[PDB]
């Protein structure tokens, strides 16, 4: 799935805590907002423990 | 049951660089952040590397924050040891909605 | 030298040499990833270009 | 620069209720995470609570299920901590925490605390 040309809204990714894994690599996830892009994608799949 | 396990009595050593490491055996430290914080006896703590590899403004250059996931360790080397005041360490990590502390590294002889 | 903290002024040599923090979280003298040595030697060869 | 003040302790009381309160300033109180931190004197550290920032969501230690509760408000800025049915264990220092984004960057946040001994 590809996401653009919207505003960023990580404040709520952050704010909950029923997620398990929170790493992110390359980039560090404590400044996000001040962050500016061109392209957005994300995965989706499901995997055991 | 996640539980850190780490040395209490380590780094008595003048003036050169000394490794400190910190290990899980419930789970992968390395799926979840893992932080340093130090404290000083009587008084408020305070943190030395956050986001695994990161020192606060204002923390001097010297302390090192490393990962291996071949020994599901992470290490903690000083490179000053400096005059610094004694002080305990302790390590942090996530497994789930919850939190977990370190046992405790005593360090008084510099 | 391949990394340098600015642009160097004119007329300016630097003679330091330590491991070049590149990232976000600084690797704190020692090495390994987002930092690397700022000093790497030339190869040459007598068949080259 | 941020201030943290904690004055809830100084009494013995074996099994009734204490409340603690955590004062802070300087920044805003409705968008970061706060949790609270308590140590044994001359043992270890270990967790006891983490606070979302409206309070929708609080959890706590599978030892203190069943008591504890946490309660807060934006309004004036404060965090107030009500302790019911109490143990011999619980003679610690309690430290007010206090999160950036949430409970994987760190803590980074102690207070000066407050001496809480029971008998």
């Amino acid at each position: 799935k590809r996401i653009s040309n919207c505003v960023a809204d990580y404040s709520v990714l952050y704010n909950s805590a029923s997620f398990s894994t929170f790493k992110c690599y390359g980039v560090s996830p404590t400044k996000l907002n001040d962050l500016c892009f061109t392209n957005v994608y994300a995965d989706s799949f499901v995997i055991r423990g | 049951n996640f539980m850190l396990t780490q040395p209490h009595s380590v780094s008595e050593s003048p003036g050169k660089t000394v490794t400190i490491s910190c290990t899980g055996s419930s789970g992968s430290i390395a799926s979840n952040y893992v932080q340093w914080y130090q404290q000083r006896p009587g008084s408020a703590p305070t943190t030395v590397i956050y986001e695994d590899n990161q020192r606060p403004s204002g923390v001097p250059d010297r302390f090192s924050g490393s990962i291996d996931s071949s020994s599901n360790s992470a290490s903690l080397t000083i490179s000053g040891l400096k005059t610094e005041d004694e002080a305990d360490y302790y390590c942090q990590s996530y497994d789930s909605s919850n939190w977990v502390f370190g046992g405790g590294t005593q360090l008084t002889v510099l | 030298r391949l990394f340098r903290k600015s642009n160097l002024k004119p007329f300016e040599r630097d003679i330091s040499t330590e491991i070049y923090q590149a990232g976000s979280t600084p690797c704190n003298g020692v090495e390994g990833f987002n930092c690397y040595f700022p000093l790497q030697s030339y190869g040459f060869q007598p068949t080259n270009g | 620069e941020v201030q943290l003040v904690e004055s809830g302790g100084g009494l013995v009381q074996p099994g009734g209720s204490l409340r603690l309160s955590c004062a802070a300033s300087g920044f805003t109180f409705s968008s970061y995470w706060m949790s609270w931190v308590r140590q044994a004197p001359g043992k270890g550290l270990e967790w006891v609570a983490n606070i979302k920032q409206d309070g929708s969501e609080k959890y706590y230690v599978d030892s203190v299920k069943g008591r504890f509760t946490i309660s807060r408000d934006n309004a004036k800025n404060s965090l107030y901590l009500q302790m019911n049915s109490l143990r011999a264990e619980d003679t610690a220092v309690y430290y007010c925490a206090r999160g950036q984004l949430g409970p994987w960057v760190g803590v980074d946040y102690w207070g000066q605390g407050t001496l809480v001994t029971v008998s």
